[PDB]
DNA sequence: TCACGCAGTATCCTGT
RNA sequence: GGAUACUGC
């Protein structure tokens, strides 16, 4: 997979979540930790490779007003880590929505999480409204958002964003997501 | 009648014998014409507390501001009337004084008339928050009695006290040759202007051995040095002790090898002989009393040996616990607590001095270990008896003979290293100096000293000083380096005291900053007197120059050269804890505002000389807090000199007491990152010649987590790059050297000393979460699991990196010393040193020079220049 | 019962 | 984000 392509794939098959990092990380070049774990696992999920993802990281932080050799001191042995290369060495799976939902809380400047979760309702149809979702389809996932099954709400999203009436899958992972509009686009 | 007597040490019990202070000290007989011990007994410290009138009569603060005007009577009759009979005070006197304040309770006017209350230490104790209808503050309700004691008798440190009208004693109080009661506090006075008396010392070492089954340590054997006029204002004496005494005890399991009789026979007769440690432990518990030492020195005599001491004592019962101490005790303090306080209790009225704390005040060292301490300090090698063997020593009369007097010489090179630093006479002139206890000074710590200094300042101004306790702001500036080499000389302009002297200049004190209960205060005027702080800082400063004026004399010994140097570090550190106490979150003088401002005028006094500087077109490449480094950019001393005098002289054109002065040239410059760099300091012996003196600040060459292998090749590499030869040759000398250490890790020729990483414990090896991820808690857990002395925090482990087929990370295969040499299936993990110890310190050492790159250096290395 | 301040560099880890 | 070290001023 090519880095340029990420931002393609932003478009469409990304899951909210990984929308907004994503967004946030362009508009600033940096990500608090929470959003650096987040995004670094669900890249290396899509299947951005160990140098993918380095060069990826190193281009889009060099931008922020760093110094070139901090990133290879600070955010490689990172970077390695979730690749499983040091420490246990161990190939940490990717955050699961459970995991998601039920990890680190975010805070103001955070922008990890589940937005359906937490994103205000005002602020999630602010958002719908921004993506040109119909009305009734925004309505529709805030009504979903309004019962606590957010995981329902990512799939009316998938319905509604794919043009399919039915999704078809139990969206239980963000890669699944990712995975799922892959398989209906190419 | 009138007893004039040199006090040492004073011991109070808040709970049991209430207002009773017990200073010990030596009296002069004529008898025996000598010094003996004497133990006072100063009685009825009456309890002081203050009372601060009210502006207006508040009903119990219920209908707020009534109108009445208040006076001093008021305020009496109030505390007469309600206060009294309800906290249950029977007879007490009271005046009125006039007394000052500043410090950090709000709506405490500068100078108010308090009602002064004094009243026996018997009755209860008033409330801190205690608020009637007449006062709005009560001060001194939780004083000590030694505290009291040592203010109201302006007492600062050991000194000479006579004492009017002594009173004998109706029964024995202490274990002293001499005894005298005073009925008041008054009776006490001291004397100036007379010199120390001689004190015995007592230097012991133990060896003992861990039963495992109680897991209790056993002592086995004690050796002491003694002598008996060391003096407290001289130098050691040649020989540091007089007489000698050693006790040997059979373990509860082994016999002696039926011929210890006829060894201890053709030995020596200072050898005691016991079967049962019991026995051992009254024998020298009878030996303490006899001697009556004043100075107790050991090494881990406040962790290790006096506990395990107590520990024996109270479990085979031995009689007579007391005399370990010089106060007579019927129950004994309670085992535990932080640092040794339980210890000093036990060996109350007697000062200890553990060479472990005192070595870590004065000096620095990779390690305080015992071994590590005689090398660097006595530069002698110390034997080290195994802790298995010990037990095993008891199958023959040599190897028995041969422990006794390990232990003997473990005494010997403690006496050594304490006469060496001067630990005592230095503690005396520093407790003198701030008016502490003795026995304080030397169990370590800064914050006492500067409370005590503070206390004795306010109290003899006039002043109620506050009650004892029941990134916080921005600091120096240090600017951007322009990192690089520079072959030529450069000029390093340092402040004098920088702190203290703006702390004297701009009149930062208590009573001059306007505080409000986080914003930098403004300046004071320049229209008021000096304060209490800034006089105390002054007194010294001028101590601190005076000591390096007797440095400059010429044709001076060495070794007391150094013993001046020392002293000089020392008062240093007291004034610039005289300033960071004011930022110490626990401290009885928090003042974090004034601290603020010290560091704020500290920026801004750099700020503006770099601008100097600038203006005089010169160039500035560094400085830290108090410095700049300036780039002479000439190769003429003498110019080079003129150059200093002249900027210092227009630095100093804009201050009063602050003084700037050149604190080195270099010839040559490795500036690699902020506040770590090398230089060749250049001494200038006369007629124009000068030698170069090879100095380092703060690379890993001159850190102890790095292995000492890598710290020499980067000494080496350092050498080269600072000298005068051509850099090609420099380089290809580097490269030569690099491939050398290379082979010398391949064949393992290399001594398995220096693949050691030394490291040291911040808390307890428990207490860290992360027991497999951190190496150096990994060793030390393996330690506490043997069957030797247990590590603890602030004891420093050394440990290698080793492999074993586990296939785990470096830091999950750290592994002692001796682990290595026994294990046959561990062996030195060659590839870790060669590639995280000597290529990083090497490569961040070769970065600004030209020809040196990390690949590079990984080749000469033979690892594989591709990740790299 | 304890314990000086702050600025800065280097190394290493994130499963139940 | 956290943890462990120890230099400087
Ligand atoms: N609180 C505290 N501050 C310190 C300590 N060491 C240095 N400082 C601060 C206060 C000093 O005024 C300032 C300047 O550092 P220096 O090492 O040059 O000492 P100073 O200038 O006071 O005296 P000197 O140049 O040695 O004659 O750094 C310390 O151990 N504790
Ligand atoms: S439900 Fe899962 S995939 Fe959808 S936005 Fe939330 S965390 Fe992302
Ligand atoms: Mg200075
Ligand atoms: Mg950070």
């Amino acid at each position: 997979i090519s880095l340029e392509q990420i931002d393609g794939f932003a478009a469409k098959s990304f899951p909210l979540c990984m929308r907004q990092l994503h967004k946030s990380l362009r508009e600033n070049h940096h990500l608090r930790h929470g959003g650096r774990m987040q995004y670094g696992l669900f890249l290396k999920g899509i299947g951005l490779t160990l140098e993918q993802a380095l060069q990826f990281w190193r281009l889009e932080f060099t931008k922020g007003k760093v110094d070139s050799e901090k990133f290879d001191k600070v955010y490689a042995y990172s970077i390695r880590h979730n690749y499983g290369k040091e420490g246990k060495r161990t190939d940490y799976t990717p955050y699961s929505c459970m995991k998601v939902i039920l990890s680190n809380p975010p805070s103001q400047g955070d922008y990890h999480g589940c937005p359906f979760r937490h994103s205000d309702p005002e602020l999630l149809k602010q958002k719908l409204q921004s993506f040109k979702v119909p009305s009734s389809g925004i309505n529709q996932i805030l009504e979903l958002v309004k019962g606590m099954h957010y995981q329902l709400a990512c799939q009316k999203y998938f319905e509604l964003t794919h043009s399919v009436d039915d999704c078809g899958f139990s969206l239980n992972h963000p890669n699944q997501y990712f995975a799922e509009s892959q398989k209906l686009l190419t | 009648q009138v007893f004039r007597f040199y006090w040492l040490d004073a011991y109070e019990d808040q709970y049991s014998q209430p207002g009773v202070v017990y200073l010990f000290g030596k009296v002069w007989i004529e008898s025996a014409d000598a010094y003996v011990s004497c133990c006072v007994s100063v009685k009825n410290i009456e309890r002081t507390v203050y009372l601060l009138p009210r502006e207006n009569r508040v009903q119990l603060s219920t209908g707020k501001d009534t109108g009445a005007p208040v006076s001093m009577m008021h305020v009496y009759q109030e505390f007469n009337e309600a206060v009294a009979e309800k906290y249950k005070i029977m007879k007490f006197k009271s005046k009125k004084v006039d007394k000052d304040y500043a410090f950090e309770i709000p709506d405490v006017p500068a100078s108010s008339e308090y009602l002064e209350v004094r009243y026996s230490a018997d009755s209860p104790q008033l409330p801190q928050d205690l608020k009637g209808e007449t006062f709005s503050h009560v001060f001194g309700t939780n004083t000590s009695s030694l505290e009291l004691f040592l203010l109201s008798r302006k007492i600062k440190g050991p000194s000479w006290l006579e004492i009017k009208s002594p009173q004998l004693s109706s029964q024995p109080m202490s274990w002293c040759k001499v005894e005298a009661v005073v009925t008041r506090p008054d009776q006490v006075s001291v004397v100036k202007d007379l010199a120390p008396p001689p004190v015995v010392v007592l230097s012991l070492s133990m060896k003992t051995v861990q039963n495992a089954k109680t897991h209790q340590n056993e002592i086995v054997a004690i050796a002491a040095l003694v002598h008996h006029t060391f003096p407290l204002d001289k130098a050691p004496p040649q020989p540091p002790f007089q007489t000698h005494f050693c006790v040997l005890s059979k373990l509860n399991d082994c016999i002696f090898p039926y011929d210890y009789n006829e060894a201890v026979k053709q030995k020596n007769a200072n050898i005691e002989i016991a079967l049962t440690e019991r026995t051992l432990l009254g024998f020298f518990l009878a030996k303490i009393h006899k001697i009556d030492p004043d100075v107790i020195v050991g090494h881990d005599i406040y962790g290790f040996d006096l506990e395990v001491l107590l520990q024996r004592i109270n479990s085979c019962k031995v009689p007579f616990w007391s005399k370990i101490g010089r106060l007579r005790r019927s129950v004994m303090p309670k085992l535990g607590g932080r640092s040794g306080f339980a210890e000093r209790n036990a060996a109350c009225g007697r000062i200890i001095c553990d060479i472990e704390i005192s070595a870590k005040e004065l000096i620095r060292c990779k390690s305080y270990h015992l071994s590590e301490l005689v090398h660097q300090i006595l530069k002698a090698e110390r034997v080290v008896i195994p802790p298995e063997n010990i037990r095993n020593a008891y199958n023959d009369s040599v190897h028995l003979l041969y422990m006794l007097e390990n232990t003997w010489i473990d005494a010997k090179f403690i006496l050594q290293i304490m006469c060496e630093l001067n630990v005592l006479p230095l503690a005396l002139q520093i407790t003198n100096i701030a008016g502490n206890v003795m026995s304080r000074t030397l169990m370590g710590g800064r914050s006492e000293r500067n409370e005590y200094l503070l206390l004795h300042a306010f109290t003899e101004n006039n002043f109620i000083v506050p009650d004892k306790p029941v990134a916080a702001y921005a600091g120096g500036l240090v600017l951007e380096p322009k990192v690089g080499f520079y072959d030529k000389f450069i000029l390093l302009l340092d402040f004098n005291s920088l702190y203290p002297s703006i702390i004297q200049e701009y009149n930062i004190c208590f009573t001059t900053v306007h505080r409000e209960a986080d914003e930098i205060p403004e300046l004071p005027h320049s229209d008021l007197e000096m304060g209490i702080l800034p006089r105390e800082i002054r007194k010294l400063v001028e101590r601190r120059r005076h000591v390096k004026q007797l440095m400059k004399q010429p044709d001076l010994n060495p070794d007391l050269y150094l013993q001046y140097d020392i002293r000089q570090k020392a008062l240093k550190l007291t004034a610039n804890s005289m300033y960071g106490c004011l930022g110490f979150s626990y401290s009885r003088f928090y003042a974090k505002p004034l601290a603020a401002l010290v560091t704020h005028q500290g920026r801004e006094i750099l700020l503006h000389t770099k601008e100097m500087v600038q203006k005089m077109n010169l160039e500035v490449i560094y400085g830290d807090t108090d410095s700049i480094m300036i780039n002479t950019n000439c190769n003429n001393l003498e110019e080079v000199f003129k150059l200093g005098n002249r900027v210092k002289s227009e630095i100093n054109k804009s201050y009063k007491l602050l003084e700037i002065d050149i604190d080195g040239i270099f010839k040559s410059l490795l500036l690699l990152k902020k506040k770590k760099y090398a230089a060749l300091t250049v001494e200038p012996t006369g007629d124009g010649k000068y030698v170069t003196k090879q100095e380092l600040k703060g690379l890993d060459i001159v850190r102890r987590d790095w292995c000492e292998l890598a710290k020499q090749a980067g000494n080496y590499v350092i050498s080269q790059i600072l000298s005068d030869q051509p850099r090609d040759s420099i380089v290809e000398n580097i490269q030569k050297k690099l491939t050398e250490i290379g082979e010398n890790v391949t064949n393992g020729t290399v001594p398995i000393t220096q693949y050691e990483i030394n490291k040291a414990l911040t808390k307890d090896p428990q207490d860290y979460p992360d027991k497999k991820s951190l190496p150096h808690v990994h060793v030390a857990l393996w330690i506490n699991s043997q069957g030797g002395r247990k590590v603890k925090a602030g004891d420093t482990i050394s440990y290698v990196i080793c492999q074993d087929g586990s296939n785990l990370s470096a830091s999950q295969r750290a592994y002692a010393q001796e682990q290595l040499q026994k294990q046959e299936n561990l062996s030195i993990d060659t590839q870790y040193y060669l590639s995280q110890q000597v290529h990083p310190v090497v490569a961040r050492i070769c970065e600004p020079i030209d020809g040196i790159d990390s690949a590079l250096i990984a080749m000469w290395l033979g690892l594989d220049p591709s990740q790299f």
